[PDB]
């Protein structure tokens, strides 16, 4: 398989370059997918640029690493960038994207709340985590959900990050447990990772 | 330039078939030099190859067909080349089809090959028809509070889990629109049950709780139902 980093940032006019392993041949293309749209090929044959893509992008391979470079920085390159390979005898693969931000405003660091399953919900026999996540730039999280000290993986849904009305980002993250899983645990954790940090909070049952 | 249109049914039920048609304009699907066939996109992931196939034989076959390995016992695809059209049939649909599909049309050693072509990249992608697996009918909400505590320097975040609805969409405002400030609504979430959830929520100051109601109002035109809720402290 193809594995792109979760996302990048640059500023306009700077250079950047978003790297891809698991390439082990020349057939590498790149996807660029603007939010809302179609992809549209960038790159293929590890180089090569389609009539109409600007000279500011080009493509690398060093071993069985591919890499987009954007030289110069533009708001309108702002999308998720997907690798694409052909493997074994004519499958097509592709990796699993990297969004891309062109820094246009500071930094932040998200706010997370996490909210128990109501009591409403718990007479309706069911219990649903709900970890809200805001206020934060570049529009990029990764959550993961924790039962106790273990991680969880089975009944998460998560939205993809939304523009607040303050322009910063928001997301949010569902854990659906049976009321019985719920008052089985200590305790239950969201964790939500934003660039070189990972926010954590916590709630108990016995609350 | 070419372009690629979509078209077909958008909600299928779970178990069904799912059926595509793929209008071809400015090309032509009977020459050789492009592979025809589909990529997909579940809502907030990435990109699935589905497939291609192309009418150009050599001297061994009369064609070429590849499939994702994953979807090959349910996949079927096909070209009429004098309509210029592309097809996707996939059955026994579950809630892990749900995506947006793409026609595409499919470029690498494609005219000029050794043993045998390999279609390897997208040079042109259709604009996407999202396809939802469900075989829920029209249902309107069920609205649970998620309730502040009597939360962080001095304000405190409250809001309104919609579950458990079908079609989209819902609205949500807060007082009957009187609060604004501070809301955001979220995008909804297709459960595994076939139904969608979605949350609102707003910050206000604390020392409001005590004195200032806060109620969320929650629109579902498709089952013309209304829905308020009073978020109320916890105990
Ligand atoms: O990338 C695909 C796959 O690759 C790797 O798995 C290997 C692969 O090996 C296939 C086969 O390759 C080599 O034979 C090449 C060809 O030689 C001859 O011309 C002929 O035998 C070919 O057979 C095809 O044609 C005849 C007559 O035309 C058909 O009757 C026959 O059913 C074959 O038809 C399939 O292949 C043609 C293209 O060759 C397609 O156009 C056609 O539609 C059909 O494709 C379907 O079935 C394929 C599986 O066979 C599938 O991949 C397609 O997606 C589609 O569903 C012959 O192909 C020799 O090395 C030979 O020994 C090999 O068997 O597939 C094997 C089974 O999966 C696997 O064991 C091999 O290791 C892996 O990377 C894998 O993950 C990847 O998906």
């Amino acid at each position: 398989a193809l594995t792109q980093p979760p996302s990048a940032s640059g500023s306009p006019g700077q250079s950047i370059t978003i790297s891809c392993t698991g390439t082990s041949n020349n057939f590498v293309s790149w996807y660029q997918q603007h939010a809302g749209k179609a992809p549209k090929l960038v790159i293929y044959d590890v180089n090569k640029r389609p009539s109409g893509v600007p000279d500011r992008f080009s493509g690398s391979k060093s071993g069985n690493t591919a890499s987009l470079t954007v030289s110069g920085l533009q708001t309108d390159d702002e999308a998720v960038y997907y690798c694409g390979s052909l493997v074994g005898n004519w499958d097509v693969i592709f990796g699993g994207g990297t969004k891309l931000t062109v820094l246009g405003q500071p930094k932040a660091a998200p706010s997370v709340t996490l909210f128990p399953p109501s009591s409403e919900e718990l007479q309706a026999n069911k219990a649903t985590l709900v970890c809200l996540i805001s206020d934060f730039y570049p529009g990029a999280v990764t959550v993961a959900w924790k039962a106790d000290s273990s991680p969880v993986k089975a009944g998460v849904e998560t939205t993809t990050p939304s523009k607040q009305s303050n322009n910063k980002y928001a997301a949010s993250s569902y854990l659906s447990l049976t009321p019985e899983q719920w008052k089985s645990h200590r305790s239950y954790s969201c964790q939500v990772t934003h660039e070189g940090s990972t926010v954590e909070k916590t709630v108990a049952p016995t609350e | 330039q070419p372009q690629l249109q979509e078209s077909g049914p958008t909600l299928v039920e779970a178990s069904e078939t799912l059926s595509l048609t793929c209008a071809v304009s400015g090309d032509s699907t009977a020459a050789c030099n492009s592979f025809w066939g589909w990529v997909r996109q579940p809502p907030g992931k990435g990109l699935e190859w589905v497939g291609s196939l192309s009418h150009c034989a050599s001297y061994w076959n009369r064609g070429w067909t590849y499939h994702n390995p994953s979807l090959k016992s349910r996949l079927t695809l096909a070209l009429d080349t004098p309509k210029n059209l592309v097809f996707l049939k996939l059955n026994s649909v579950t809630a892990a089809d749900t995506a947006t599909y793409y026609c595409a049309r499919f470029g690498g050693e494609v005219l000029r090959y050794t043993d045998w072509p390999k279609p390897a990249w997208v040079d042109l992608w259709g604009r996407g028809t999202l396809v939802t697996v469900s075989s829920a009918s029209t249902k309107g909400p069920s609205v649970f509070p998620l309730a502040p505590s009597s939360t962080s320097g001095g304000t405190a975040a409250l809001g309104c889990l919609v579950k458990d609805y079908f079609p989209e969409p819902v609205t949500v405002s807060w007082n009957s629109g009187a609060l604004t400030s501070g809301v955001h609504t979220f995008p909804a979430v297709l459960q595994s049950s076939g139904l969608y959830s979605l949350s609102s929520v707003v910050t206000v100051p604390s020392s409001s709780l005590g004195t200032q109601t806060y109620i969320c109002n929650v629109n579902h035109k498709p089952s013309n139902t209304k829905v308020d809720k009073r978020v109320e402290p916890k105990s």
